[PDB]
């Protein structure tokens, strides 16, 4: 039934009927190797992934798959704080919405319309057969209700428990299976006692069920812009990324430059980071967050460079509240919260830690 | 009120000295000046930072991380003080160190100690 | 019977269980009612105090603000506001000295103004309420001077700013009136009538002296801004009440708080805040035990309340605690506020039955002085 | 130890409340913060405004005329607080009034109260 | 048999009957001595605070220091000064933050340097005496910062300025050598060695790990800067000994205070200064009781003294009283010092034989560290 | 010796003979009716004293004789205060070294040397008597001895109870003979904690036996020069009155301006006040005080001419500590001051109080 609908979008995942010229499918960019990321290198190596025209370059880092199921529903809670949605924006409201928009993106899978994709779908019996199946007899030959159709069933499948397993070593921790080690269990301690756990833990307090190491809220952490992504996409360099401002219905302009709290399930093996693909490393990224607290020079300088980490793309709405938090990580802290970040990394992708 | 026995911890009273998740608080609960266990009192400025302890709960019979976090900027309450040490290191391992005055990240740059509140941000392990 | 304590412990656990999430953060305080009440600890003179904002239906702390050297608290009677005026200096209780108001809002206790006084012009003195007053349109805050002779500082509260130095005779306390107008008892046995401007000597008009010079008016005189009312008891429970309801002083009868066999017994009022009066009933509530003549500061076990018309006495209680101050709320049914310097506690007594109801303790080090708002 | 009870003098004894000299006085004794009876305390400042009062001597059946002065510029000692107000009148009648700060005159201008001495400046009308 | 408080009674009323006149005065505290004790109340994280300065041989205040919130006293072992570090605000526990260095004359108490640190740079803390220390010189205060990373501030009481701070690794406390030398104690186990000349990095070197992860070392040890003795005990009651004399670190026999047995049946150390060293007689002095092993904190009933190059115990006092803090007079003879923060009072005892002396009480609101200065 | 010395010195206090052109006595400028102080209208009124050549005129204001025998010899004290003495800046040690001074100074009886004022003396059979009676014959033939023993007599004469009788008012009530107004009560409260008592009381604490309301001690308290006196005197508008300075021994420039704390025994019948005669009524002399204390405009302003105090002759070693009280003193309290430095006045001037 619903395993049905999800083993449909199994199907549709990858795909390469559903790209123009047939060179991608979902699975291209969001290789499941790779905890649903992009392997491969382009011009601004692998910040940013190449659509189907084998030459566009998009402006944001491929995101995981991973977890993302767990994400809400885009709203707005009773503090005002939005929260939830899909893409680094938020610009979808549930995995439904988004499905449907790679298909058509022009610098990714560029389908021309929706009736070019249901023409795809309707030259395969296996979708013949699988769709009517499900959403009734002729569902491929209205453009609107299979692309509907094939966006349930990818979301569908987004949600099974291969995306979500909870395997990690972080999850067998606790459930009492295992003990983090000593450097584990400092990381940990660090993580949840420094201001990383204001954004990166489900809930305020309490224990949540299903920890995804993120608070699904908005916020701008002050980045740079990424100069030979930006180069690649194309969008030309007086280009502004404004974040969730860009989602259609904001308007209020103190969302500009804010991103969604990304999940840190995967993180170790999902790099480059943040939302555009700026950091190799991560503890780069890690120390990214210094530039807030310490004094010392070298918290001025990306160790990726040797330079200034750069102005902010959106000098405006940091969340300095949270980011000046008086305290530096020494390099014995950010040791301890790489090992630990390590173990939110699912069972399957533990090889990948080398 | 033998201090040198071992604490026994109680989930039915906030304000007093045993309540269970007071493991490893160092001051005043906040609950006594006009806050609530895990909310700060008018006035105040919540800060950032915490010390951390596993405190036993007796109910459930379960362990839960403690953030401990201070409201800051005013002086301190003087209602309901209390110092346990449950699982307490020396300063040199300052994340589990009570002796400090976690104000850090507090608005307003306030570093001064009003009160502790007592919130859960885990389980143990 | 269930304590404040056991119902939080109860409502964490259900969240807790529930998994009921919810976020840290500072909270406002409850909005400011009738039966909000003030406990100021001037902590026997030390260089920082501080004030306690409490409940008194729940006998709950909602709040605090710090103080310096001996501030003298106000509360607007309509809620909107309170202040005090305060005294720091740049390195604890030496170096230079600041005298300066602070007004806050009454739920976030945060403060809206700071406004500095110009040359260190306030009274430190064990404090009075009535050192520091409101106008009755809680535009203006004034203060007494003594030094170096007795003055009247005007603070400018709506725009916030130090206006002037008024000069006085030889008088104290400041019962306002009026926007622009306020009392004051002079060593004379007189009270004056001040009446200021922005500039020029202000009006000075002495009533009739109404006491001799060998009874003396207590400290702590209660006065209802609302009533215009000023009741002044003196050493052996004699009560002045004086009306400045119509902008002048008229002088009531006086009544005796104790009778004739309690005095010869030796019964005499004495404490700190040793009277209280309820506008709506009329009713005066006085301080009283069995002392020597000059132990008039000691705590007092005992309230006699008394109709303010007629003097007839309409109970007297056994407060069961050592009590230095007393003040009422004053809506109907009122509550009868009983505390104790010494053990740092106030007991939050039913002022028509006497009766102890519940009981706020660990209020400072040595609190002092009770304020409530007349919001009706 | 009855408070209300009519308060009776000693002299064996100046840190103690009923000590003679101490009848009206409000604070706490100098001698118990590094003053002495009629010296104050090293780094505080002695004011040279006082309040008065008539206190009987039983050693000698005489009565005198203590003029405390208060030192001044330190935050309250702490030690030895006593309040007693034999003869005390009211704030209009400051010569006689003890919750007033005696502290005028006081060098570098201090006005916190720290201890009171007890000096006789006269016998007693 | 006879008090000060009578002593001085009688003194007074034989000046008073033979007509001796003396003027009021400032008085000045005597020459600092041997038996001169300080008495620091950080008053369970007030925003001010004292110090009393006290003749420990009459057990006699003899003078006070105020400080801000959780001050750091220091005493110079030669008696020419003593210097706080300390912290206020603008209004009371809010507005702008000072950090400061004041150094005062040891018998006017008079503040003689008033040095601003800048950028509030002071680790605030409940206090722990070698978080600020000053050289052996005297000529040099440095000071402990936390926040944003640990680090050290150098200040110059010759020239009364703040120099500048020092970067250090992941290390605690602070512990001179000479003028421009310090040692530290490091997350990692080891101690760090400072060395700091005028200018760039400070030359730091780590001696070896000399204790394990699961060996808890107090947060108040005891350093002889005259011996460079630093002697740390652990939760246990095992206690550390590295010598410092030689400019490095050379470890000295572990040694442990409590008996195998007294472990498996409760005995433990407790309180907050829960050890001393007395120099001339090379002997430890140890807070211990029967407790659980996370009571580490609360007082303690009896003292044990061992000798610090054997191990063996030389006594064990029942000290009658709950002692959070002890201490010791380092000329011959010494005095046993016995702090309780309950008591608010120092219990002062023969060193010796542990009997009991005298007291002095009324310190405060929660007194909690001793200093002595070590003159011989 | 006792009465019979303290008797020769009576005769010598109202002998004219001890001036050069014998106008003037001791008793001319120390009139026992008016307190042993002078009536005599000069050219700047009661201010300062017009000497035997019916000319001159000091610079100082004659003070009086009683209760002067109470004040110590001069001495520094071990606080480094000088103490005592006589002269309004101690230049004499005692009555005895002060007696033969107005008998020598051109501007007061203006005596040529000694040997004059012993020639004077042996012409009188009754000195010839009383003198050799007690001090030996042929005193009155030794300029040096005859000037001493003259000197000695006028001492004595000054020590007795008829100088200093202690029978003001303020004694009686002391010996609980009568009772305060309640206005002089006042008086006695204010005057006590307020700074008065701080140089105008014999002790710092505890009881003086015999009270005479000065300390003895030197403070400037910073007075202006009086102009007319000043011009009578015709030391010259440059001149400085030094105060204790002046005594010969004294180098410290810390006592210039500094005068002698007078007693306040009679001051109610001793106008005019200061050491320069300078204010007329006592109530100025209390309003004075005021200027360093109070922040009305009024206080800077002498009442009895309309116009600033003026600037002190000597602007420097004010007694600021003690003056700089920070409480003005009301007009009900400088009425309760005059009305109990009034009661100080001895029962033989009370008649005088009227006016
Ligand atoms: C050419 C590369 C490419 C292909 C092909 C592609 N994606 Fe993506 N995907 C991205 C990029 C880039 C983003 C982030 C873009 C943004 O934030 O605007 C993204 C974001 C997402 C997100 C939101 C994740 C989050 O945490 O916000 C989902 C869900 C997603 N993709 C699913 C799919 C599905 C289903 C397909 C097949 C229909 C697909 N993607 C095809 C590159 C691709
Ligand atoms: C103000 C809330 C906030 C705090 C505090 C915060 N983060 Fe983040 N974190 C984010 C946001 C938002 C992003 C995505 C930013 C972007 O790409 O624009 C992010 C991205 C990251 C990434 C890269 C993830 C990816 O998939 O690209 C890592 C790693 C990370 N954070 C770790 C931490 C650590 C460790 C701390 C504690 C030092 C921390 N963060 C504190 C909000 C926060
Ligand atoms: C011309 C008037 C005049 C005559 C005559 C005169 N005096 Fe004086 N007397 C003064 C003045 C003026 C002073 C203050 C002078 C000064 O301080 O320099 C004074 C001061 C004194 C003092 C000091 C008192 C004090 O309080 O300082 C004594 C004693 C004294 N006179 C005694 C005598 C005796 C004895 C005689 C006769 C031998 C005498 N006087 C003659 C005018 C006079
Ligand atoms: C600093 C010490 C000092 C204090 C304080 C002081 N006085 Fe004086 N007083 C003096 C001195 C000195 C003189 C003489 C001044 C001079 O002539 O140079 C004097 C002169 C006087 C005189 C004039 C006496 C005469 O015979 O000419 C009166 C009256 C007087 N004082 C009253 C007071 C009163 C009343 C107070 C309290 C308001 C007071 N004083 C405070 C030192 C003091
Ligand atoms: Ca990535
Ligand atoms: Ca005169
Ligand atoms: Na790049
Ligand atoms: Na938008
Ligand atoms: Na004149
Ligand atoms: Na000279």
């Amino acid at each position: 039934a619903d395993d049905a609908l999800a083993a449909l979008g199994a199907q549709l995942f990858v795909d390469p009927a559903l790209s123009r010229n047939a060179t991608q499918s979902c699975a291209t960019c969001h290789d499941p190797a790779r905890a649903f990321t992009d392997p491969r290198e382009g011009k601004a190596g692998l910040a940013v992934s190449v659509g189907d025209d084998g030459q566009s370059h998009g402006d944001r880092n491929t995101p995981t798959l991973g977890y993302a199921a767990l994400v809400p529903a885009f709203h707005r809670d009773a503090n005002g704080k939005y929260k939830g949605g899909q893409f680094w924006d938020g610009r979808a409201d549930d995995l439904k919405q988004q499905a449907g928009q790679p298909m058509l993106n022009p610098v990714q899978m560029a389908m021309p319309d929706r009736a070019a994709v249901a023409a795809r779908l309707r030259d395969d019996p296996a979708y013949r057969t699988g769709f009517e199946a499900l959403f009734g007899k002729g569902v491929l030959d209205d453009p609107e209700r299979a692309f509907d159709a094939a966006a349930e069933a990818l979301a569908a499948y987004q949600a099974t428990g291969e995306f979500s397993p909870f395997d990690s070593k972080y999850d067998r921790v606790m459930r009492g299976e295992e003990k983090f080690t000593p450097l584990e269990e400092f990381g940990y301690t660090v993580f949840i006692t420094w201001n990383c756990r204001l954004c990166h833990m489900q809930r305020k307090q309490g224990v949540a069920e299903r920890e995804t190491f993120t608070n699904f809220e908005y916020h701008n952490i002050g980045l740079p812009v990424n100069e030979t992504a930006r180069e690649a996409s194309g969008l030309g360099a007086d280009h502004v990324d404004h974040g969730l401002l860009a989602r259609p219905g904001i308007e209020d302009p103190a969302q500009s430059g804010r991103f969604k709290v990304p999940s840190l399930r995967n993180v170790a093996v999902t790099g480059p980071y943040m939302h555009n693909g700026v950091f190799t490393d991560l503890r780069t990224a890690i120390l990214f967050y210094n530039k807030y607290t310490s004094r010392r020079p070298e918290a001025k300088i990306n160790p990726e460079t040797g330079a200034p980490w750069g102005e902010p793309e959106v000098a405006r709405n940091l969340s300095l509240a949270e980011l000046q938090s008086g305290l530096m990580l020494d390099d014995g802290r950010v040791d301890a919260l790489v090992a630990f970040l390590e173990t939110l990394t699912d069972r399957r992708y533990e090889p990948l830690l080398e | 009120t033998d201090p040198r026995a071992k604490w026994v911890p109680q989930d039915n009273d906030i304000q007093a000295c045993d309540y269970w998740r007071h493991c490893s608080i160092d001051g005043n609960i906040c609950d006594c000046s006009g806050g609530s266990l895990t909310n700060c009192p008018p006035g105040t400025k919540l800060a950032t930072a915490s010390w951390v302890a596993s405190c036993y709960n007796p109910t459930d019979g379960q362990s839960y991380l403690i953030a401990y976090r201070d409201c800051c900027g005013y002086n301190v309450s003087g209602r309901c003080p209390c110092l346990n040490t449950e699982g307490e290191l020396p300063v040199y391992r300052p994340e589990f160190a009570n002796d400090i005055i976690w104000c850090f990240g507090a608005e307003d740059d306030a570093m001064t100690y009003h009160c502790t509140i007592s919130p859960i941000v885990g389980k143990a392990s | 019977q269930e304590t404040q304590g056991q119902a939080a412990a109860r409502a964490a656990a259900a969240d807790l269980a529930a998994g009921q999430d919810d976020e840290p953060r500072i909270l406002e305080a409850p909005a400011p009612d009738a039966r909000r009440v003030y406990v100021n600890d001037p902590a026997h003179f030390a260089a920082v105090t501080q004030q306690f904002v409490i409940d008194g239906e729940a006998g709950r702390v909602i709040g605090m603000i710090d103080g310096g050297f001996l501030p003298n608290p106000v509360v607007a009677d309509d809620g909107s506001f309170i202040a005090h005026a305060s005294t720091v200096f740049s390195r604890i209780a030496r170096g230079e000295r600041t005298d300066y108001v602070e007004v806050f809002d009454p739920v976030t206790l945060l403060p809206t103004a700071d406004i500095e006084l110009p040359d260190a012009p306030r009274f430190l003195v064990g404090t009075y309420p009535w050192m520091t007053s409101l106008t009755p349109d809680g535009k203006t805050l004034l203060f007494y001077q003594f030094s170096p002779a007795p003055a009247v500082g005007v603070v400018d509260l709506e725009g916030k700013a130090f206006k002037r130095m008024l000069d006085v005779p030889d008088c104290y306390h400041i019962f306002p009136t009026a926007p622009d107008t306020f009392f004051m008892h002079c060593r004379d046995g007189s009270l004056a009538k001040v009446a200021f401007g922005t500039e020029g000597t202000p009006e000075i008009t002495h009533t009739e002296v109404f006491h001799p010079e060998d009874e003396f008016l207590i400290n702590h005189p209660a006065y209802s801004q609302k009533a215009g009312r000023l009741v002044w008891p003196t050493y052996t429970g004699k009560i002045h009440q004086i009306d400045l309801s119509s902008g002048d002083a008229k002088f009531l009868p006086a009544v005796e708080a104790l009778t004739e066999a309690e005095r010869a017994d030796g019964w005499r009022p004495g404490g700190w805040q040793q009277v209280a009066y309820h506008r709506a009933l009329d009713r005066i509530y006085l301080l009283v035990d069995q002392r020597d003549e000059w132990r008039h500061k000691t705590a007092s076990r005992f309230v006699v309340v008394l109709d303010a018309k007629t003097g007839e006495r309409l109970a007297k209680f056994e407060m069961g605690h050592e009590i230095d101050s007393i003040n009422v709320s004053q809506d109907e049914k009122p509550l009868l506020y009983a505390l104790s310097t010494g053990d740092k506690t106030l007991y939050i007594h039913d002022a028509e039955s006497g009766e102890e109801l519940r009981s706020v303790n660990q209020l400072g080090h040595g609190p002092q002085v009770i304020t409530t708002a007349d919001m009706g």
